[PDB]
RNA sequence: UAGCUAGUAGGUGGGGUAACGGCUCACCUAGGCGACGAUCCCUAGCUGGUCUGAGAGGAUGACCAGCCACACUGGAACUGA
RNA sequence: CCCGCAGAAGAAGCACCGGCUAACUCCGUGCCAGCAGCCGCGGUAAUACGGAGGGUGCAAGCGUUAAUCGGAAUUACUGGGCGUAAAGCGCACGCAGGCGGUUUGUUAAGUCAGAUGUGAAAUCCCCGGGCUCAACCUGGGAACUGCAUCUGAUACUGGCAA
């Protein structure tokens, strides 16, 4: 399922850090970034009016990790649901529970949090889930077995998200490394910069 | 004859029967005249283990209509004082 | 109350028994419009107290014949 | 592999016939530009 | 027009048939292959074409296309025919699928090869 | 050949407001007053007078706001080839809410947002957007 | 802020005495993102210099739209020569899901979720003629409340 | 595919069925159905549903459930509630 | 289902890359071999053939074929047309049908409002619950646009009387 090729590589076509690789180091600058996504690269898109929505799509999906067939069904359960579809396109990406173990603090990257989710590490409300893709509710605690605590990679993750934003909608401990998933998140806080404007309209046509 | 009986819904290795009255000579599955509640016999520690509408069973003694040995033991399940 | 229809005589001549036009005034399913439509019916009665293309009472009952399961009951507005 | 031609049950000539065939007919080919070369698209985009 | 003029003939749906009569909508059939030969186009285009008349299984005789570069089939080789025309060759609504009963994959294919039949290679 | 003599109302209507007419003279009916009486009273016609002693003759004086048709379009909706009844909550609304519809109810002809309050349906008239 | 677009450039020609001379002309659609459009058509004998030709001919013909803060009023239809565009307003419908060359005005034009269709015919050149023949139709509950019932709270609601 | 129909359409009476009834038989009346499509021909198990579509519709009716039908082919009855 | 063991260890393909439609160059071949859904490519500098490097798409799948609806307002009730594009009978009279000026009365058939009976369950939709999650299973509700009945309302349509 997952794309394990080079991550580095969809940065590029994005020209945008998705903070695939980025993990323990700071600001890259390591691999000609806004240049050069193949051989071609050097030469300028002329990006038609269905490229700039594809473009947009592929990235909210290599963003959070997401293959399509997944990513067409939260979707269509955002379509059903009451209320703005691109708000609720964007509130089950950032609920899934690999992406809530990464914005604790859990994993540098958010592939080191669906391996950490998938490998039993993860403790969401006194039970352990493999599952990814596990959906959190507000009001959830979410937290790490003592079998994988503090075994030296939690560990510097934790310490590497005291550089980053902080989330709004969670609170954690990070000593006790068990962290409240409080509310589900606005769309005033997330990013602000993915434009959701045009996912909604991709399905459409 | 009817007979107010259990009808195995659910999945596979996961049962759901529905108490229901029925006449005898149809399927389990099969034609039933009104379904009168449920039985979960995995279900939890939780709040619904079992419903059941004992007005219509009540109805359907007094119309004549036998109990299969399942459901008569969900009466005494379901009792009185408990 | 019985159940009951108006209705109009098509033809008389068939000895105790009379056959009724009923005119039923039902909307097209898909174009909206009200079509006039016809239900006849063959109808018992006494042998010639009604006669041909008159205004009708019928009713339903057990059926008399090969048709003719339905009965008169009375005659309003004679044939002039 | 075989060759359907046109002319059916060809008697005396064996290549004169296919001459006249459409597998030998006139390959002309088309100008640009040339009396006859107007675009409309080309080959790309 | 004229709702009125519409109850008395319907609105009638246009009947569109079949591209190909292949015997009622299924996927493939298998054709006894009578007379392989070759033709040449229609005009623009002067190529030499490969083409097969099939006898199918069914009682229906049929010419269809063979695709790729290179060919096995014989005067019989019972093959198995898909549908879809050339649009070059007048008369040819079918393909063949390289790959099925007979007709081998194509030599050396290297890109795009479940079309046109060909595994894999193993170095 | 005079089948519909409300379809006849509307038309003069337009008729008189794409020629910019000061006012618009027509045969009266029953219904006509009915009708009129609910364009008076909702801002799309200024004084309908019903002046007529044996030949009632209503006259509908024109509404016009800037120099500009205040009737946007008015088109007879149930025609007496298809009449249209329309239920409680199948009643329609013409331009979301800000035009109304003319239905004929069985407390009388009124327009479409009356017939909510009321509760009951009837047959649409006419669209006054 | 004023948010110049392009939508199609199409070549055309005269044909004269030797041979036949080839031009190109633009379509473009300028819009400051809030409630007004406009297009210019512009055409020259060299591409980039038909769109900025039909960049400045955008400018000087500029419609004012009242919109509901992020859409349309009422359901509006747009008829121009081939067009027969309807476009509905969609309560929050959630984004500008619009045809080719409608969509390309519209999202310029300051709505973001309408629905639309385009009927019949699907030139350019007059589809986009047709929808800001729409928005130019369609009338504010603040202007049908000084013909008709006189009072914005009577007359919504 | 334009007229089909002789137990055919109705009546009276006997018989028959668990039960009304041309269901059946004798006798009498000559009707009955039909352009709102009888008759004949082609195709087809029917419904809840399913797929699609913004909707109205269009296509379809596998699994699941309701009804009918048939059990090598044609026909007949016996037993039995 | 839980615990323990070892070892990154046993586990990534298929289509596409001229336009539509996201994604490009070199080599080979020269209207040949071939491609192709449409328009069309190939005649010696082919982003369209074939291979290579690169890229895009989907991913334990990926394509082709077939069938269905959609786009198609391209049978248009919703929702089309008919001077010249496809299309006004050559022109009339006229039965059946369709439609019908204006006022009062009555009728309440059509219509509208309410009630009751029914419209099997599952299904679909809403809010929840149970499998680590989802699919799935399930509780409650809404729906099932209908048909019948009764009670009214009387504007409009129909009947009937003037």
């Amino acid at each position: 399922a997952r794309y394990l090729g080079p991550k580095l590589k969809l940065s590029r076509r994005e020209g945008t850090d998705l903070f695939l690789k980025s993990g323990v180091r700071a600001i890259d600058t390591k691999c000609k970034i806004e240049q050069a996504p193949g051989q071609h690269g050097a030469r300028k898109p002329r990006l038609s009016d269905y490229g700039v929505q594809l473009r947009e799509k592929q990235k909210v999906r290599r963003i959070y990790g997401v293959l399509e067939r997944q990513f067409r069904n939260y979707y269509k359960e955002a379509a059903r649901l009451k209320g703005n579809t691109g708000e609720n396109l964007l509130a089950l990406l950032e609920g899934r529970l690999d992406n809530v173990v990464y914005r604790m603090g859990f994993g540098a990257t958010r592939a080191e949090a669906r391996q950490l989710v998938s490998h039993k590490a993860i403790m969401v409300n006194g039970r352990v889930v493999n599952i990814a893709s596990y959906q959190v509710s507000p009001n959830d605690v979410v937290s790490i077995r003592e079998k994988a605590k503090k075994q030296s990679r939690v560990k510097a993750a934790l310490e590497l998200a005291e550089q980053r934003e902080k989330p709004t909608w969670l609170e954690v401990d990070a000593g006790k490394m068990e962290g409240t998933f409080k509310r589900k998140p606005e769309r005033s806080d997330l990013s602000a910069d993915i434009n959701e404007h045009l996912i909604v309209e991709l399905y459409s046509k | 004859m009817v007979t107010i009986r259990l009808a195995r819904h659910g999945a596979k290795k996961r049962p759901f029967y529905q108490v229901v009255v029925a006449d005898s000579r149809n399927a389990r599955n099969g034609r039933f005249i009104e379904r009168v509640g449920f039985f979960n016999p995995i279900a939890s520690e939780k709040e619904e283990g079992t419903r059941l509408d004992l007005d219509r069973i009540a109805h359907w003694v007094g119309q004549g209509a036998t109990i299969s040995d399942r459901v008569a033991a969900l009466i005494k399940e379901v009792n009185k004082a408990a | 109350k019985i159940r009951t229809l108006q209705g109009r005589v098509v033809s008389d001549k068939m000895e105790k028994s009379i056959v009724v036009a009923i005119e039923r005034f039902v909307k097209h399913p898909i174009y909206g419009k009200f079509i006039k439509r016809t239900t006849k019916l063959h109808v018992h009665d006494e042998n010639n107290e009604c006669g041909i293309g008159d205004v009708v009472e019928i009713r339903e009952c057990r059926p008399l014949s090969k048709t003719k399961s339905w009965t008169l009951v009375r005659v309003v507005e004679k044939a002039v | 592999s075989r060759y359907q031609h046109t002319k059916g049950q060809i008697k005396d000539n064996a290549i004169e016939a296919l001459l006249h065939d459409p597998l030998f007919r006139q390959r002309v080919e088309k100008n640009k530009k040339g009396k006859g070369s107007y675009m409309r698209k080309g080959k790309h985009g | 027009a004229t709702v009125n003029q519409l109850v008395r003939k319907p609105r009638a749906r246009k009947v569109a048939k079949s591209n190909v009569p292949a015997l009622e909508a299924c996927p493939q059939k298998r054709g006894v292959c009578t007379r392989v030969y070759t033709t040449t186009p229609k005009k623009p285009n002067s190529a030499l074409r490969k083409v097969c008349r099939v006898r199918l299984t069914n009682g229906f005789e049929v010419t269809s296309y063979i695709g790729g570069e290179g060919h096995n089939l014989q005067e019989h080789s019972v093959i198995l025919i898909r549908g879809g025309r050339v649009k070059d060759l007048p008369g040819v609504r079918y393909h063949t699928v390289r790959g099925a009963l007979d007709c081998s994959g194509v030599k050396d294919r290297k890109q795009a090869r479940s079309k046109y039949g060909v595994k894999r290679p193993k170095a | 050949s005079m089948q519909d003599p409300i379809a006849d109302m509307l038309t003069r209507i337009r008729n008189g407001q794409a020629a910019n007419k000061a006012a618009v003279t027509m045969p009266s009916s029953k219904l006509k007053v009915a009708i009129a009486n609910v364009l008076k009273e909702e801002g799309f016609i200024e004084d309908f007078k019903v002046e007529g002693d044996t030949k009632p003759e209503l006259e509908l004086t024109l509404k016009y706001f800037q120099g500009k048709a205040v009737v946007e379009s008015i088109q007879r909706v149930s025609r007496p080839g298809l009449r249209i009844y329309k239920r409680k909550d199948e009643l329609p609304k013409v331009m979301a809410g800000l035009g109304i519809a003319v239905v004929s109810t069985s407390k009388g002809v009124m327009t479409d947002r009356a017939a909510r309050q009321a509760g009951l349906g009837g047959e649409i008239i006419c669209y006054v957007a | 802020e004023l948010q110049e677009k392009l939508i199609a450039v199409n070549r055309v020609s005269k044909t004269v005495k030797g041979g036949r001379i080839f031009s190109f002309t633009a379509l473009t659609v300028v819009g400051d993102g809030n409630g007004r459009v406009g297009f210019g058509y512009g055409k020259a004998r060299e591409v980039p210099a038909a769109i900025q030709k039909a960049m400045e001919k955008a400018r000087r013909n500029m419609i004012n739209v009242a919109l509901n803060n992020g859409t349309l009023q009422h359901p509006v239809k747009g008829v121009h020569t081939g067009s027969r565009v309807f476009m509905q307003p969609a309560s929050e419908g959630t984004g500008i899901i619009a045809g080719g060359a409608m969509r390309a005005v519209l999202e310029v034009a300051g709505v973001h979720n309408v629905l639309a269709k385009a009927y019949g015919s699907t030139n350019p050149i007059n589809v986009v003629r047709a929808t800001i023949d729409g928005l130019e139709n369609m009338n504010s509950p603040e202007m049908v409340a000084a013909k008709r019932g006189k009072s914005v709270e009577e007359i919504l609601g």
